[PDB]
């Protein structure tokens, strides 16, 4: 938790390292992001960590095992630090993409976010409308007192 | 590597560690901040397996822990974390 | 911004109530579950009052609660199921007054999840197994055991999982020392998910399954599984073994069924119905709760319906088969969440909303002629009974509860100087408007006035063992009026005091000796009426005195104290030495002597020079100092008191000091309580000692359960007091006001707040305050309801369709049906309909509770909005605008339109005159006065309306709000709009172009319930799920611009409270205090959020919270940081409810934590009290 005063100082180095041709650079930088985000939790560095999440996310389309394993761990640490709401907002883009590869990756990320913090997601799901045959609106949440 | 986790429902038995891998996290292999005590299932603590190392299987001399990061992410809430060797048999390595 | 969280009034709603012998003795207690609070209650069998012994915050969600004990034990344990993935077993320790955690076993992840257990708890009646279950697919069983030291033992769990299965209720089956059994109501959904025609969903049946646990083989067997005729809610365990058969009662809609495995056939009894019921004929009936009572000879069940009617249930048996079920109407009570039948014949009823009740069971075995119903009666149609007032129960106690709070307002509408809380509470015909004040409710017993300005008064007994008082020496500045006690208040003459001189001291010294002191000297009069006139030489005037049982120490002008002492004989003994000091004294006093040892030795003297000094009276160290301490100003009175010994210094400015008394005065705590001098007086409370500080407000220091309190009086100004013991008041205060002489009493010791209630008709939604008259305008609405006209016409129609039965017409039940009416607050409102509504507008006086005007709206109209305002186009006239929905269906949602009523609010705010009715195309859900005009949210649209001659005229509109407008807030030309699912949206009004323009919004969705403006750029909001947030616009924000908006608001505060907040307000609660953010919940809780003053204060409380998170972790296995980060991570809030659990820890842990914080435990406790008294009380 002492590392909460030093995230802004390190973010430019990590921005350079997460956009780099060498795979080991990106793997180690994702390790750094994971340990930073888990080390500061409940102290309010959501701004810095949101900025870094913007640079971590482009690496989810990675074929290399150790790199994708580092990126998933960074994403699970950022879940704890930032909230399942922001992660769900990033993930809702490609759950029903036409491309089966995009769908594979996004459902992996969503299944992580779902197994961790399943009950917090009740408040963050988006509104989906009724079609001809099926009812998809949640009405109790629309009740007003 | 033919190594998986046991992942059965853990009971009241406590995991042990040999003196090689003594202060490590049974999940992430880290040495920083041991936090939560490890429970194993009743089958993995039985007979000649009683008191062996969770990670490697050698003679145990201390208790096994989850680190603080795994506790925060709730990785202590899965099944028994004993390492199972699928490539060999019971009385094998 | 950095905030600190403090609870003022904890929640009062009840979820679960269990009962057992938790202290281990022959008494019975009740463990109740508030939402996130665990509480232990003890009702007294001799007085019928319920007391609270213990209250603990668990920082989680309690979902289930059971009791058990082992064979041979005399103490009951507690098992809790929660939203941690853990199961905990608790034991009550009476000697320490705490819950000790015995065992804690972990099985899954946190949160109220779907497939992780925690929702259902079943225990074996013999106490050797416990099941914990989820709503879907997962069941675990633990085995309970004992060692030779009689300590509990828990085993590794066994699994009983079942895929695609839903669980309704789980119950342990009472077999007698055979293998344990559990029974569940299940439903497999695997085939309804594969049928596009939807008729596998139809005709899917509910089953009853029995799970047997083989203790010798250590595994679980599914033994029996039988489908049921109709779906049921909960099960009931029938006492088995040797005291009965061993099955279950299945409670369904319209029926109750008995089942058991083997050769036992099923027995069904229909639920009886109220005769001439005004409810909707299409509704069924279920049981909502139950209670079992088992005597040595027999057992019975008590069961309550949705209307509040309790039925007594019994079973007719043969050798081992049940043959009949008998039902019988018992009584009608408010609908309960749980009820317990205690030994000694008491029924505790925890209602699902409102106050709780303790009843005494007067009659069991019935000496009456009401009919009994049975399953063996042939019936083609149902049974019919007639409800009536209480016959078998007698109300003995009633516990106040604020749940649910729907709307609050903190204002000073009575012309006191402290504000009051005006709270809209309750549900349905049991709703009310309650006024909360801070202080103690006094019980006024006698008031009489006599001419004069009485500056002092005592209360004397005539010998030491008298249990009542004798005289009342009301002495003015120049005269003295000695009165007596006879319940017939008299002016006594033979008292012997003979006060032609004003009296400054009167006490009881000897066996039966009275001693009066005056500026002219001392007068000791025992049972022998002869004057031992002591006088002080010269003209020097005595200024003040101090008395006790054995010593009477005085001091005249100049500070020459004259120590006396009473020998065991009954005469004074002037001491050889006479002490002086630098300056005269402004106060002095001395401790009370105990009956054990001889007399006192401590004697405190305060000086005008801002100093108080202690003088010994040891015979070996007589009149030698021990301690000298200075003050910021001079004092007026002291009180060396017990209740560890203490000493109370009263400064003559508006501050009170309390220090620990010893030859070294170490501690001292401050409470500036002012505007007047502070006088101190000693009185009695709970048989213990107490002090009575007096200023512009009148306070009272007292200890309760080894806990000091400083609570004012909900009363007017006093001037003097004393104790009082009589058949009128054995525990009283003979207070003297300016130009009066009163006699008061107080019998409440806790009770941070103090209330008075004013009944209401329907559920209140909103009220506003009329600025000129301070009157309230309330709107009350209920779904599923009848208006008075609809009810009357329904009754008339039923009466005539009864009178047309064509059967000998000579005996008419219709005239008796039409005349008698059951009070709806007792028997319930006739809930009939689905899209049926009933609304009312009420104008109410807040001082008393009388209704000044009442408007009743038509049948299917529901009021949701109200505002009181002036319009710029007209003069200084007031107007009331109410928004109503027309024919609203909740599920699935649909309306027919809306209306906005306009009233004129005349006669100094006492009467509503109807003006017109404007139609709109959706529910008008918010109304806000806005710069001589009004803003109305019509469904999704935001509009500006002006007042016209025949309707409201629309001027401007914006149609880009997302879903639904629930609130509107205004400052300047800025508009804050709340959305149902999105957060706040910021809007500007351009006057010259007639535009409403969105210029900012939020990046997160929020189910907003309420909102409050903090300043021009900051909003505080609350959510449907239990969070509070604060949102601020960045400083660069351009108000004049033209996913939603480009400019976004920043979140600067996030906190999970645990209960749903419906009210927020920024206000000051105490005179001479700072501003807080107050909130109220749906559970009856009232809390505050307060800022830190310096960085060093904020760093100290952060360290305390960080250390208590590890050393004092929550009681049911939750993580504190994880619970406060429920839906969003915590941001910039410290939890003072955890921080204040420091004072409940054991001294070892207090010492360790204080060493960690580099302080002393008394220093840590004092910093906590300092921030609390700065904002709240
Ligand atoms: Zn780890
Ligand atoms: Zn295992
Ligand atoms: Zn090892």
């Amino acid at each position: 938790e002492m590392g909460k005063d030093y995230i802004y100082a390190v973010t430019p180095l990590l921005e350079d390292a997460l956009m780099d041709r060498d795979l080991v650079h990106r793997q180690t930088a994702s390790a750094v992001v994971q340990h930073m985000s888990l080390g500061v939790y409940g102290f309010g560095c959501e701004d810095s960590l949101n900025h870094l999440l913007n640079y971590v996310w482009p690496n989810v389309f990675e074929t290399s095992p150790h790199v994708i394993q580092a990126v998933m761990g960074a994403l699970e640490g950022l879940r704890v630090a930032i909230g399942p709401c922001r992660m769900l907002q990033y993930c809702l883009q490609g759950l029903f993409h036409p491309a089966r590869k995009v769908r594979d990756v996004y459902w992996k990320i969503y299944n992580s976010i779902y197994i961790g913090s399943q009950d917090a997601l009740i408040a963050h799901y988006p509104r989906i409308y009724n079609d001809d045959k099926n009812t998809y609106i949640r009405y109790e949440l629309d009740y007003i007192l | 590597p033919d190594l998986i986790f046991c992942r059965k429902q853990a009971g009241v038995a406590i995991g042990r560690l040999c003196e090689k891998c003594d202060g490590k996290c049974v999940i992430c292999d880290s040495y920083v901040r041991p936090c939560t005590l490890v429970r194993i299932c009743d089958e993995c603590n039985y007979g000649s397996y009683q008191g062996r190392c969770v990670i490697c299987g050698g003679p145990g001399v201390s208790d096994a822990y989850y680190c603080k990061e795994c506790t925060i992410q709730e990785k202590d809430r899965d099944g028994c974390p004993k390492i199972v060797n699928l490539g060999s048999s019971k009385t094998d390595l | 911004m950095f905030l600190y969280n403090l609870t003022l009034q904890r929640a009062t709603g009840i979820s679960f109530a269990i009962h057992g012998n938790f202290s281990g003795t022959k008494q019975q207690e009740i463990v109740v579950s508030r939402g996130k609070i665990l509480e232990l209650l003890r009702p007294d069998p001799n007085t019928g009052k319920v007391h609270t012994l213990l209250t603990v915050e668990v920082f989680g969600v309690i979902r289930s609660l059971m009791a058990f004990r082992l064979t041979g034990g005399t103490k009951d344990y507690i098992v809790v199921g929660s939203d941690s993935g853990r199961i905990v077993i608790l034991e009550y320790q009476p000697s320490k007054n705490m819950f000790e955690k015995i065992h804690q076993e972990t099985f899954g992840k946190s949160g109220c999840r779907r497939i992780v257990p925690g929702q259902f708890l079943a225990v074996d009646p013999k106490g050797r197994a416990v099941m914990i279950s989820a709503i879907e697919k997962q069941k675990l069983v633990y085995i309970l055991n004992r060692d030779a030291a009689a300590r509990l033992t828990i085993s590794s769990p066994l699994e009983a999982h079942k895929a695609n299965t839903l669980v309704y209720h789980v119950v342990g089956v009472d077999v007698g020392f055979e293998n344990p059994m559990f029974a569940c109501l299940e439903m497999d959904y695997e085939e309804a998910d594969n049928d596009p025609t939807g008729e596998a969903a139809a005709n899917t049946q509910q089953t009853l399954t029995f799970y047997e646990l083989d203790l010798g083989l250590n595994h679980v067997v599914r033994k029996y599984s039988e489908p049921l005729e109709e779906h049921g809610n909960f099960l009931i365990t029938v006492p088995g073994g040797s005291d009965g058969p061993s099955g279950v009662l299945i409670c369904s809609e319209n029926y109750i069924t008995y089942k058991n495995f083997g050769d036992q056939p099923d027995i069904r009894c229909p639920i009886p119905r109220r005769r001439n019921d005004l409810d909707d004929p299409e509704r069924g009936m279920i049981f909502v709760c139950s209670a079992t009572h088992k005597t040595k000879s027999m057992f019975f069940f008590l069961a309550q319906t949705e209307q509040g009617d309790i039925f007594k249930i019994t079973l007719e048996t043969d050798e081992d088969m049940v043959t009949e079920i008998r039902l019988k109407y018992f009584d009608t009570v408010p609908v309960a969440a749980a009820m317990c039948v205690l030994k000694t014949g008491f029924l505790f009823v925890a209602s699902e909303f409102g106050n709780h009740y303790l009843y005494q069971i007067a009659h069991l075995g019935d000496d009456d002629e009401e009919p009994e119903f049975s399953s063996a009666m042939p019936l083609e149609d149902t049974f019919f009974f007639q409800p009536r007032p209480l016959k078998n129960l007698v109300l003995v106690d009633e516990l106040d509860s604020l749940s649910p709070i729907l709307f609050c307002q903190i204002a000073d509408l009575a012309n006191e100087d402290t504000p009051q809380l005006y709270v809209a509470c309750g549900r349905g015909p049991r709703s009310s408007l309650r006024v909360l004040r801070h202080g103690l409710e006094v019980s006024e017993m006698a008031v009489s006035e006599l001419p004069g300005n009485p500056n002092a008064v005592w209360t004397v007994r005539r010998h030491i063992e008298d249990e009542f008082d004798a005289y009342i020496i009301v002495s003015f500045v120049n005269a003295t009026l000695v009165l007596s006690i006879g319940e017939t208040v008299e002016e006594v003459t033979d008292s012997g005091f003979l006060g032609t001189t004003p009296t400054l001291s009167c006490s009881l010294l000897g066996d039966d000796a009275l001693v009066q002191v005056y500026p002219d000297g001392i007068r000791h009069i025992r049972a022998d009426k002869r004057v031992n006139e002591w006088k002080t030489p010269g003209k020097k005037t005595i200024v003040k005195c101090a008395v006790n049982q054995r010593q009477v120490v005085i001091a005249l002008t100049g500070g020459e104290l004259v120590y006396f002492e009473m020998d065991p004989s009954g005469q004074l003994n002037e001491y050889t030495e006479r002490k002086e000091m630098s300056a005269d004294v402004v106060c002095m006093s001395l401790a009370n002597v105990p009956p054990g040892e001889q007399r006192s030795r401590f004697l405190a003297v305060g000086l005008v020079d801002n100093t108080v000094r202690i003088i010994s009276l040891d015979p070996s160290d007589c009149l030698q100092p021990l301690s000298m301490q200075a003050l910021p100003a001079q004092p007026e009175s002291l009180c060396i008191v017990e209740m560890f010994l203490y000493l109370n210094i009263g400064l003559q400015n508006g501050v009170l000091l309390r220090t620990v008394l010893d030859p070294v005065t170490g501690d001292l705590s401050d409470t500036r309580t002012g505007s007047r001098p502070v006088k101190l007086f000693r009185v009695r409370m709970q048989g213990q000692e107490a002090v009575l500080a007096m200023s512009s407000r009148s306070w009272l220091s007292y200890s309760y359960q080894s806990r000091f309190h400083l609570t004012p009086l909900s009363y007017e100004t006093l001037e003097f007091a004393s104790g009082f013991a009589s058949e009128q008041c054995p525990e009283g205060i003979v207070a003297i006001s300016t130009n009066t002489l009163r006699i008061l009493a107080l019998e409440k010791l806790g009770a941070v707040f103090n209330q008075v209630a004013f009944p209401l008709q329907y559920t209140p939604r909103k009220f506003v305050i009329h600025p000129e008259s301070n009157n309230l305008i309330i709107i009350e609405t209920d779904h599923n309801a009848y208006t008075e006209a609809t009810k009357a016409q329904r009754k008339q129609q039923m009466a005539e369709e009864m009178v047309e039965a064509a059967g000998e017409l000579a005996a008419e039940m219709a005239a008796a049906f039409l005349n008698e009416n059951l009070p709806e607050s007792i028997f319930g409102a006739p809930k009939a309909g689905n899209g049926q509504w009933a609304s009312v507008i009420r104008v109410m006086n807040p001082i008393q509770g009388n209704t000044l005007d009442l408007v009743q709206l038509e049948q299917n109209e529901a009021a949701f909005s109200v505002a009181v305002c002036r319009f710029s186009n007209t003069g200084e006239d007031w107007y009331v605008l109410v928004g109503v929905a027309k024919d609203l269906i909740l599920n699935p949602r649909s309306v027919a339109g809306g209306f906005v009523y306009t009233y004129k609010l005349v006669n100094n705010g006492e009467k509503l005159e109807f003006l017109h009715k404007t139609p709109v195309e959706e529910v008008p859900a918010a109304i806000a006065p806005f710069q001589g005009r009004v803003l109305i949210g019509v469904g999704k649209l935001l509009r500006v309306y002006d007042l016209g001659k025949k309707k409201l005229l629309r001027k401007c509109e914006n149609k880009h709000i997302a879903n639904y407008i629930s609130g509107i807030q205004t400052i300047g030309h800025r508009v804050i709009v709340s959305d149902v699912q999105e957060s706040f949206i910021w809007v500007r009004y351009k006057r010259n172009e007639n535009q409403l323009i969105i210029f900012a919004d939020d990046t997160y969705p929020r189910w907003v319930t309420t909102a409050s403006l903090l300043d021009y750029d900051t909003v505080a909001g609350a959510d449907k799920f239990g969070n509070i947030c604060v949102v601020r616009l960045p400083p660069n924000t351009n108000d004049e611009v033209d996913n939603g908006a480009s400019q976004k608001a920043e979140v600067i505060m996030n906190y999970h409270v645990g209960e749903t907040v419906l009210s927020l307000q920024k206000t000051t609660l105490i005179p001479g205090g700072s501003e807080s953010l107050v909130y109220t919940t749906l559970s009856g809780g009232i809390g505050i959020l307060v800022p830190f003053t310096s960085h060093e204060d904020h760093d100290f409380f952060q360290h305390v919270e960080m250390h208590l998170r590890s050393e004092h972790p929550p009681l049911c296995g939750r993580d504190h940081l994880s619970f406060r980060s429920y839906y969003f991570p915590v941001k910039n809030v410290i939890d003072g409810d955890l921080c204040e659990q420091f004072n409940s820890m054991e001294p070892n842990k207090q010492k360790n934590v204080s060493e960690e914080l580099d302080r002393t435990p008394p220093e840590v406790s004092k910093k906590l009290e300092d921030i609390r008294t700065r904002y709240a009380f």
